[PDB]
């Protein structure tokens, strides 16, 4: 389903557990390497409750395996993505979607 | 309930302000005068700064005032289903319509100063091709009357003011080597869609005053809403008066060309049209007659209803006779040959009945004496 | 049969009469009031006869016998051939004026509406049959009034625009079947240089005019544009021509239409294609009421764009309605945007695609979200 | 490759183009779903850096500039300028700060003007509602169209005016340099479309007083001055830059028009409450002046019998000075009234040399300098001009188009407008679209929260300003244009308009009588939008008319005559939805019958007294139109009336005739109940026609011939059977359930208390004979009937409170007039 693939090791001990903000700068890829997202263009952090379900839940259990300042990567099977549907207008259905996951900072 | 009605001093701030609002516009600022249509006028009809520049070329770029008259003659030619009202035609055929005209022993001297005047107002109107404009308009409205049709012909009035030869002459080139039918199939649909006396809609009328209903916001004193019988007279005055000022001088070029149309594809007698609206207005003021003739005394309301309908007739009466004199025979034997008699007979049948019952008293000299004048 | 239709109904072209008379010299004579003249139908090219079934009919030019279709003119209903005159002739009858009754010269017959009204005129429009009546009614008199030059000059191009690609129509599809291989001509020569001339000749008949002509000028032409236009679509011919395209193209390819119709017509086979859908587009562009036509047939031009034999001249046709009607946007479906879209997949950069798309989005400054959120569905996603 | 290279590859910067007009297509006319969407495509970074590439081409620039406008600004930025003509002025005390002039010294009457667009404004304008764009959120748990509407995508506009400024500043000094290599390929594509990004966020009111400043300075750095640089008015440019010029000016022209209204508004506070102040001394003074007075007390307290609509007028009326008698406010207060109409005066330019020193005299010189230098030849650029020219010069005139939708509200109100305004917003923003499920509920709702909101019943004028009715007809108007003929559909939205309609005439006399111009474009609307059930639009023209004899009267016969000649049409086939459902097919339409009936009921009666004219009216057209009467009572063919009533008491309890037999629908109807409910509302409609008893005494002739033709036309032998038709009684039984009928197929009370009111109108009674004759045939078991089910378990049945209605209402009145 979702696998991490750690690009840049963080600290290892701060892991953020539920009950908190989970603030990421991440990059979303298409399969075939056709950038659909980031934020860094937008020059604003990502910041998303964790465990309310206000992210795509790939994302969701992605974001809670690696620690703080960890620059990971994540292979989001459409199990566990938008899949059937897709996000209309943007991604195609039933695709597996490739994110370069960075947790900046926790609050 | 009056004695217990809530004083002003107790009104929230708020509504009173929003009451006062329309008190105070409706008797400062629609009082106020403010006539800058003159200077208006004045500063869009001068090409000034680029005389001395002397160009090569005869072409001679238009000043700002021909710019105006150019883009709606533009609008006016451009090929639409309906006519769209544009507040900014509004605005400006106001603007120029009010700045021409500017208006006991007043001597021949300074007369010919005033009238010479006021061809240099319609002059710096009509060699911009103001004249055509209205025709274009007039055309281009085909036949629904709204205030499209009242500021085209109240600015082509204020352009023909004193039965202007020149202006006459241009209107006239215009359509003879343009031979549309569009203008004279408008002038014949406005003339027809023009209202007369209503009886039903006078009962109407006089029972609205016997309720006397009020409104909300504090209280109107019987309050002046929207008349509904001839509602559309100045509309109709001033549509006789533009086709009245097209003939004044003794056109008799003009004369025959509203009679019939040589260029035309087809023929629209205005003449015999204008008899055709004399005659329902001659029934509907008749009619109306009959409604007052067991009535001794006529009130206020009829009295002004009179005023109105005859000064209307007396419009057509002045139209028909700029059709005929100088004399145009062809005019002559269509209205020997129409239906003006009719409404010749029914107009004496209500003049004579009419004088004998306002004769018997004095609270309806005013109506008598428009009477006189009429006949 | 002639009927008493008021309304909008004779601004037409069928609704045309001419006053032919009997003598070969000097038939432009004016009017003289009860002399023989025939009367005849400008765009069907038949003349009004007394049939004995039918009574008042019109019948072809081979079955007019000057007996039944003569008639005359006459001031009034009271019981009145004079001998020609060369020359041009008294002035007699003017236009819009001088009311004249018209009367059978042999049967003796008057012109009238026939009375009886059926529930058809009980709740659908007006249309009361002249029947010519031995005496019948006394308003039957009649105003006689002109019609332009530029439709009376059209008339006869309606009339022989429908002989000619009728007969184009009945020599295409007597090949339907019966592959050629090497033999004789399957019917008569198809009139391919005729049709060409006549393609050509409507093309720039209907092309719009220039954009660099006065606004004050160029709006007359406009009205002409619209007007001739509309009298082409109402008689019919638009859909004739479309007759035209359905009949070619169920041939795939030169060498098939070779394979039916022989090698001479396969040379002209991709010229008329593209002809026809040029003459289509001129007679459906800047009219409203001609290209409302296609609301119905939508997906007939839609099945079209993949041939490749005339890919730009559907594009073009296609584009032409949706700049024109507003409510055939309302029946694009997701079919047809994939089926556009596909264009862009097979034909290339073709940017005059996205003008396509572009009106689909938006007409007349009304936005139509279905189609938005297709075209976003199945263009924006795929990143190809 | 590099984008620059499309300068020279001509072939891909036509398709690129191109792609950026299919871009601002798919996101035109606030879909801001996909303008969601399209900002993956299109990056914030991509747009930003686009803005300041100079090496961009033409088209490309452009393009660019005006997608991003079309995506991130467009939405709001609509929204806005709709509500910019609307001027609520609250009343708070930052409104009291407003002053005409700032405050200074060099001139009391007529200071030097204030900079336009600077201070402080108090309108009421709804703040802007964005959403960061984020595409890997979670999607939305509800299904479709139930989930609030997209919001635009949000953008840094903090830093955006900033960079908008700079450009622009950039553009200015470039253009003065000129430079033989202007930005993007040309002067037009250099200034074009960062003017247009300007002027967009000048409506959007990103700009604070500061960049407005700066803005006023590019423009013009000499004359706007507060106490190479050569403006944009100086500088030689094209035509398509004059129309974004005029675009800018006339926005400050708004500015300086609100800053006007914003002004007098404040006037108004600070005014009302010393003349409040005044007129409650002067009421006391009033009081103690019986002391020193006489019975001439009348004339001075008139004003104070007077409501305080034409007390104003009569205290404000003191502006030619010849009518000072009657007025009492004392001369310090004349001489503020006088003193800010003067002031305004000055401010507008009217009464009071080669610098121009102000907007009024500087957009005039330009529009004239500009006009006269060359022919222009754009025609919306002259539009524009001669627009800003006529603005300039007609300074009161153009306050005097405003006035009416100015409005002051107290400031305890405030969030419920913004509440309001927001709904507001929606439908005036669903104007632009075709109508769908999801515009439908998304309107739905926002009118049933405008129902919801206290300030659209306690300001019913500054409801009838903002013109909502209007909104909500031409929203009417487009659905019903839709499918005119073969389908109305979105009968519920249909629905919510009429019933919102229906409930904007019941507010005030004054929104019912704005209703009633609207009247004659609803009828042909109203003649196949019937088909739906509930609201229709006809009950719309009914709400409107009724309870007002005003209205009434005013009401004209070429109104009437579509209404009996759709009768016409609806006695001569069935309802064309009932054929569709499978319904029994009947020679006539008994549910478009009615509703027209109930609306010629509604008509012709007014506060318990027929309109006479509307009556005769009415029975003429129903004499000369003969079908409209139905079945029974036709003439040729017909039978009496009672032959059909009894006939559909049979078809109603007979099924597979009843209806289509497949309430049910909850609206399911019952063609034996509709066709003794259709000649209820005749019998109904005839007796409201009747001509009165005092016209009858008086022996007027239309109102007998008229009253005898009712005779005639309705025969009283089959009328007494119609009384002495019985009822379907609740009948106590089957282990003790109420066996009651269904009242959507049953014979009800209510169509034999439309029948009392027609014998009460047309025959009457005037001997005893007759009087019992009647009454002990049908009345009375209706009444023995009543007194059974007046019993501890059926008093509360569903024909029980109908009995009550019908005997009470209709039958012991009649007896109480027929008691000596």
């Amino acid at each position: 389903g979702v696998e991490i693939e750690t690009i840049s090791p963080g600290d290892g001990r701060t892991f953020p557990k539920k009950g908190q903000t989970c603030v990421v700068h991440y990059t979303g890829m298409l399969q075939n390497g056709k950038k659909f997202d980031s934020s860094r263009d937008r020059n604003k952090p990502f910041k998303f409750r964790i465990g309310k379900q206000e992210v795509i839940k790939g994302f969701e259990e992605g974001a809670a395996q690696m620690s703080l300042g960890q620059r990971a990567k994540l292979t989001c099977t459409p199990d566990v993505a938008y899949g059937a549907t897709g996000h209309p207008g943007v991604i195609p259905p039933n695709a597996t979607l490739i994110f370069d996951v960075e947790l900046l900072n926790l609050e | 309930a009056c004695f217990r009605m809530t004083p002003l001093y107790n009104l929230p701030t708020h509504r009173a302000c929003n009451m006062f609002l329309e008190s105070y516009k409706a008797a400062w600022i629609l009082t106020e005068d403010h006539s800058f249509e003159d200077r208006m006028i004045d500063d869009l009809s001068k090409a000034g700064e680029q005389e001395e520049e002397e160009e090569e070329v005869e072409e001679k770029k238009p000043d700002p005032l021909h710019q105006l008259v150019l883009h709606f003659s533009r609008t006016a030619l451009t090929e639409k289903s309906k006519l769209d009202e544009d507040y900014l035609y509004m605005a400006y055929a106001d603007i120029m319509a009010k700045s021409c005209h500017l208006e006991v022993e007043v001597s021949f001297e300074e007369k010919e100063m005033e009238k010479q005047r006021l061809l240099y107002q319609q002059s710096r109107l009509h060699t911009r091709g103001a004249a055509e404009m209205v025709l274009q308009m007039i055309s281009a409205c085909k036949g629904e009357t709204g205030a499209m049709v009242s500021s085209t012909l109240k600015l082509g009035i204020s352009i023909l003011n004193g039965g202007n030869a020149e202006v006459q002459q241009k209107m006239l080139d215009y359509l003879k080597d343009k031979k549309e039918v569009g203008f004279f199939q408008s002038i014949q649909a406005l003339m027809q869609t023009c209202s007369v006396l209503d009886l039903n809609a006078f009962e109407r009328q006089n029972k609205a005053e016997g309720l006397g209903m009020v409104n909300e916001d504090g209280t109107v004193i019987n309050r002046q809403n929207g008349e509904k019988v001839m509602a559309d007279d100045e509309f109709t005055q001033d549509l006789f008066r533009f086709l009245q000022l097209l003939c004044e001088g003794h056109n008799n070029d003009f004369q025959n060309y509203l009679r019939t149309q040589t260029g035309n594809t087809t023929t629209i007698n205005i003449i015999i049209c204008t008899v055709d609206y004399l005659l329902r207005l001659q029934e509907s003021i008749s009619d109306f007659y009959w409604y007052y003739s067991g009535k001794d005394v006529i009130e206020e309301q009829g009295k002004r209803n009179f005023s109105k309908a005859m000064s209307v007739a007396k419009q057509v009466f002045n139209s028909l006779t700029e059709y005929i004199q100088g004399p145009c025979t062809g005019n002559q034997q269509s209205l020997a040959h129409s239906r003006l008699w009719d409404a010749v007979v029914g107009f004496l049948h209500v003049f004579a009945h009419m004088m004998m019952k306002l004769a018997q008293d004095s609270s309806q000299i005013e109506l008598l004496k428009e009477l006189l004048d009429l006949q | 049969l002639v009927y008493y239709e008021g309304g909008a109904v004779c601004t037409h072209a069928r609704s045309l009469w001419r006053l032919e008379p009997l003598r070969i010299s000097w038939s432009g004579s004016h009017l003289r009031w009860g002399q023989p003249l025939r009367i005849r139908h400008v765009t069907t090219g038949r003349y009004l006869a007394l049939t004995e079934d039918q009574g008042l009919v019109v019948v072809d030019a081979c079955k007019a016998h000057t007996k039944a279709t003569s008639f005359c003119f006459r001031v009034s209903k009271e019981k009145l051939p004079k001998r020609d005159v060369e020359g041009m002739g008294p002035p007699e009858i003017k236009y819009g004026e001088s009311l004249c009754f018209v009367q059978h010269v042999a049967s003796g017959l008057w012109l009238t509406y026939a009375a009886p009204d059926p529930k058809a005129l009980r709740l659908g429009v007006l249309k009361k049959k002249a029947i010519l009546h031995q005496e019948g009614h006394m308003d039957d008199a009649l105003f006689l009034t002109r019609c332009q030059q530029e439709e009376s000059q059209a008339a006869r191009m309606i009339h022989s625009t429908a002989g000619l690609y009728n007969q184009f129509i009945k020599g295409l599809d007597s090949f339907s079947g019966k592959p050629r291989g090497s033999g004789p001509p399957a019917g008569p020569a198809l009139p391919i240089e005729a049709v060409i001339l006549s393609l050509q000749d409507l093309i720039g008949y209907f092309e719009p005019p220039s954009e660099e002509l006065q606004h004050e000028e160029k709006q007359s032409k406009l009205r002409s544009l619209r007007n001739r236009q509309s009298l082409f679509q109402e008689e019919g011919m638009l859909s004739l021509v479309l007759n035209c395209i359905d009949r070619l193209n169920v041939y795939t390819t030169a060498a098939h239409f070779a394979e039916y119709a022989g090698e001479e017509a396969a040379e002209s086979w991709k010229e008329i294609v593209n002809l026809l859908y040029e003459l289509l587009a001129s007679l459906i562009r800047g009219n409203r009421a001609n290209c409302a036509l296609f609301s119905t047939n939508l997906d007939w031009v839609v099945s079209k764009l993949d041939r490749l034999e005339a890919s730009s001249g559907i594009l073009e046709v296609l584009y032409c309605v949706l700049i024109e009607s507003p409510e055939v946007l309302n029946i694009i479906q997701e079919n047809h945007i994939k089926s556009i879209i596909s264009l862009l997949d097979k034909h290339g950069r073709n940017h005059k695609v996205l003008d396509v798309l572009c009106s689909l989005c938006v007409c007349n400054g009304v936005a139509v979200r279905s189609n938005q959120d297709l075209i976003t569905e199945n263009l924006l996603p795929g990143r190809e | 490759m590099d984008i620059l290279e499309l300068s020279e590859r001509l072939d891909l910067q036509r398709f690129h183009s191109h792609t950026l007009r299919l871009y601002r297509a798919v996101c035109a006319l606030g879909n801001n779903r996909v303008a969601h969407a399209l900002c993956s495509h299109v990056d914030q970074a991509q747009l930003l850096h686009a803005l300041e590439d100079a090496h961009l081409p033409g088209p490309l620039r452009a393009g660019y500039y005006d997608l991003l406008i079309s995506i991130h600004l467009e939405s709001a930025c609509r929204s806005r300028r709709s509500m910019l003509s609307e001027y609520i002025v609250p009343l708070t005390p930052e409104t009291r700060a407003i002053t005409l002039f700032p405050p200074g010294r060099k001139g009391g009457n007529a200071r030097r003007h204030g900079l336009p667009g600077v201070g402080v404004t108090t309108s009421l304008r709804p703040p802007h509602h964005f959403s960061p764009p984020c595409f890997v959120a979670a999607l939305p748990a509800a299904g479709v169209a139930e989930a609030p509407a997209r919001l635009s995508p949000a953008i840094p506009l903090e830093a955006l005016r900033d960079k908008a400024l700079r450009m622009l500043g950039e553009a200015v000094r470039d253009g003065g340099q000129h430079a033989r290599d202007p930005v993007g390929g040309s002067v037009e594509f250099q200034f074009v479309p960062v003017l247009k990004l300007v002027s967009t966020l000048l409506v959007m009111g990103i700009f604070g007083d500061e960049d407005v400043k700066q803005i006023l300075k590019m423009i013009e750095p000499e004359v706007f001055t507060e106490e190479l640089e050569e403006g944009l008015l100086q500088m030689k440019l094209p035509e398509s830059v004059k129309l974004q010029m005029c675009n800018l000016l006339e926005y400050f022209c708004d500015q300086e028009l609100q800053h006007r209204v914003e002004s007098l508004a404040a006037f108004a506070e600070r005014y009302v409450d010393k003349l409040q102040a005044n007129q409650r001394s002067r009421y006391a003074l009033l009081m103690r002046a019986f002391t020193m007075s006489a019975a001439e007390t009348a004339r001075r307290t008139r004003e104070f019998r007077s409501p305080p609509q034409e007390q104003i007028n009569m205290l404000l009326h003191f502006k030619d000075e010849a009518d000072e008698e009657d007025c009492p406010l004392p001369e310090d207060i004349r001489q503020d009234l006088q003193d800010f109409h003067q002031d305004l005066l000055a401010h507008c330019g009217i009464q009071l040399e080669k610098k121009p020193q102000s907007l009024q005299e500087l957009v005039s010189h330009m529009v004239v300098r500009w006009a006269q230098e060359d022919y222009v030849q754009s025609p919306e650029l002259v539009r524009a001009m001669f627009s800003l020219l006529h603005r300039q010069y007609d300074g009161l005139g153009e306050l005097l188009r405003a006035l009416p939708r100015a409005y002051t509200i107290s400031p305890s109100s405030v969030e419920d407008t913004m509440s309001l305004l927001e709904c507001l917003g929606q439908i005036r923003s669903l104007l632009i679209v075709q109508m769908g499920p999801q515009e439908e509920n998304l309107m739905i709702q926002s009118i049933g929260n405008i129902m919801n909101n206290k300030v659209f019943y306690q300001h019913p004028n500054l409801m009838r300003a903002l013109g909502m009715h209007e909104t909500v007809m031409e929203v009417m108007v487009n659905v019903l244009g839709g499918g005119e003929t073969k389908e109305i559909r979105f009968p519920k939205m249909v629905t919510s308009c009429c019933r919102f309609l229906c409930y904007f005439c019941r507010i005030s006399r004054q929104n019912q009588r704005s209703m009633f111009d609207h009247l004659s474009y609803l009828l042909e609307n109203s003649g196949i939008g019937l088909g739906m059930q509930g609201s229709t639009p006809l009950d719309v023209a009914a709400a409107s008319v009724i309870d007002n004899n005003e209205l009434a009267l005013a009401l004209q016969e070429q109104d009437l005559e579509k209404v009996v000649s759709y009768l016409a049409g609806c006695g001569l086939q069935s309802c064309p939805m009932l054929l569709a459902k499978g319904y029994p097919d009947i020679g006539w339409n008994p549910c478009g019958g009615e509703r027209y009936l109930d609306f010629l009921r509604f008509a012709v009666f007014v506060n318990g007294e027929s309109v006479e004219e509307n009556a005769n009216v009415v029975v003429r057209l129903l004499i000369r139109k003969p079908e409209c009467f139905g079945p029974a009572l036709r003439g040729e063919g017909g039978s009496g009336l009672l032959a059909a009533i009894e006939e559909a008491i049979r078809i109603s309890e007979d099924p597979a005739r009843d209806g289509p037999g497949v309430p049910p629908e909850e609206n399911r109807v019952h063609l034996g109940h509709a066709i003794m409910s259709f000649y209820a509302a005749l019998i109904d409609l005839l007796g409201r026609c009747a001509p009165e008893m005092h016209l009858i005494q008086a022996g007027k002739g239309e109102a007998l011939r008229i009253r005898a033709i009712l005779r005639s036309l309705v025969p009283l032998d089959d009328l007494v059977g119609i009384i002495s038709l019985p009822l379907q009684i609740p009948t106590l039984g089957k282990d003790g359930a109420l066996v009651q009928p269904k009242m959507s197929a049953s014979f009800v009370p209510d169509h034999k208390a439309s029948m009392v009111l027609f014998l009460d109108r047309v025959y009457g009674i005037e001997n005893q004979d007759f009087l019992l004759h009647v009454l002990d045939v049908g009345f009375l078991p209706d009444m023995r009937a009543a007194a059974s089910l007046d019993t501890a378990t059926f008093s509360t049945t569903e024909m029980a409170l109908a009995l009550n209605r019908y005997l009470c209402l209709a039958v012991l009145p009649l007896i109480t007039k027929c008691a000596p």
